[PDB]
RNA sequence: UUAAUUGGAUUCAACGCCGGGAACCUCACCGGGGGCGACGGCAGGAUGAAGGCCAGGCUGAAGGUCUUGCCGGACGCGCCGAG
């Protein structure tokens, strides 16, 4: 099973804001204190309604500092890294850190023959 | 040359050429609304004071629609034989069916004179 | 002028007046709903 | 849509105004200028070289 | 090496230099999208925008895009010179 400060996946859903980000990290707990931009806002409003199965669309998106929240866990998600959406999915172990640490930015760095 | 159904009575030529005076007067210093459209706004709206149409118009549901109209809202109207000479009274290229006058400015003397003469005509 | 037709003797408007501005202005007759185009004032049927 | 975003923090809040470079702009009591642009005015400006 | 580590700087006289402050910006690099060619000639013109408008499918996304339904009242699409 998943576990998070005592509490599985269905047990964060089922309280509000305030205490699930209680459990979360400075970071993440103080921003969510400051507010969501307008961006956000629409991009939770569309994953809520693809929760819901009103928004049928392959959901594409480029918040990186997205904080992962309990409620989006089961689905996938094109996050932009700077050229493409990168698919990712969101198990109950996303909990608690930013969508933007899932996109390589940089590709792989190997090393050939020295000029 | 049979007169269009939607006419009412016949303007003589003094008459049309006086009407088509208090339509550039009141291009000048005054107000006109070029187009029908805008012609029907403000019959709606009572802004019209008088409404001079042409009597060449091709599709007469343009132009049907203005006497019924305009009598029904007690807004004058008067006729011009060319709606070529109606556009050249309304200082644009294309040619404008109908022009109401909202305010007639240095015409009000025409227009209350052509008015008149409008009140004789469907007597 | 197609928005508006003429029968026996009144002149009927194919989309309502919105209320805002007065007269002389069409505004969106979606079926559902009386929206306006030129500031969304939707006041829905 | 075709306007910057207003910045009142940052290098980007600050563009000179003579030359208009990004970079370094002092604004002791609000010059507002260039560090290249001040070479040219600081003799008419009163400063003298002690 | 990358999409990018923008580029410049070559021993003295390049390398805590431009940067005397890169999370948007900085950007001069990359991916993606939107928008206007001023002023003229040719052309349209009031025959009705080019500005915005909801519900939404594409859009990261926004009447940007399109089905939808429309006004605001007016000069503004576009090719060449020239911007």
């Amino acid at each position: 099973e998943f576990r998070y400060r005592g509490y599985t996946l269905e047990q964060l859903m089922n309280m509000s804001l305030e205490e699930l980000a209680r459990l979360f990290p400075a970071r993440q707990r103080r921003s969510l204190k400051r507010g969501l931009t307008p961006e956000q806002k629409k991009l939770l409003r569309k994953i809520r309604l693809a929760k819901k199965g009103k928004y049928k669309k392959p959901i594409r998106t480029h918040c990186r500092d997205m904080i992962i929240l309990p409620e989006m866990v089961g689905l996938t998600i094109y996050v932009h890294n700077g050229k493409e959406f990168v698919p990712v999915e969101i198990k109950p172990e996303m909990i608690g850190h930013y969508l933007g640490e899932f996109a390589p930015t940089r590709k792989k760095v190997e090393h050939g023959a020295p000029g | 040359m049979a007169k269009p159904s939607y006419v009412k009575f016949e303007v003589p030529k003094e008459l049309a050429e006086k009407a088509l005076q208090a339509v550039e007067i009141a291009r000048d210093t005054g107000k006109i609304r070029k187009g029908t459209n805008e012609t029907t706004k403000a019959v709606e709206r009572g802004q019209a004071k008088l409404v001079i149409i042409a009597e060449d118009v091709d599709p007469e549901e343009i132009v049907a629609h203005l006497p019924p109209l305009c009598e029904e809202k007690e807004i004058p109207y008067i006729y011009v034989p060319s709606k070529k000479e109606l556009g050249a009274a309304a200082g644009i290229e294309v040619a404008a069916a109908s022009v109401a006058i909202i305010e007639p400015g240095k015409a009000r003397d025409l227009v209350e004179e052509i008015a008149m003469k409008v009140k004789e005509l469907m007597k | 002028w197609k928005l508006y037709e003429i029968k026996d003797g009144k002149v009927i408007r194919k989309n309502k007046f919105c209320p805002r501005c007065g007269p002389g202005v069409f505004m969106a007759d979606h079926g559902d709903r009386w929206a306006c185009g030129k500031c969304g004032y939707t006041e829905w049927k | 849509y075709n306007k910057r975003k207003p910045r009142k923090f940052g290098k980007g809040a600050r563009r000179c105004i003579r030359c208009g470079q990004y970079g370094p702009i002092i604004r002791i009591q609000g010059l507002m200028l260039c560090r290249h642009c001040f070479r040219e005015v600081a003799p008419k400006l009163g400063f003298r070289k002690y």
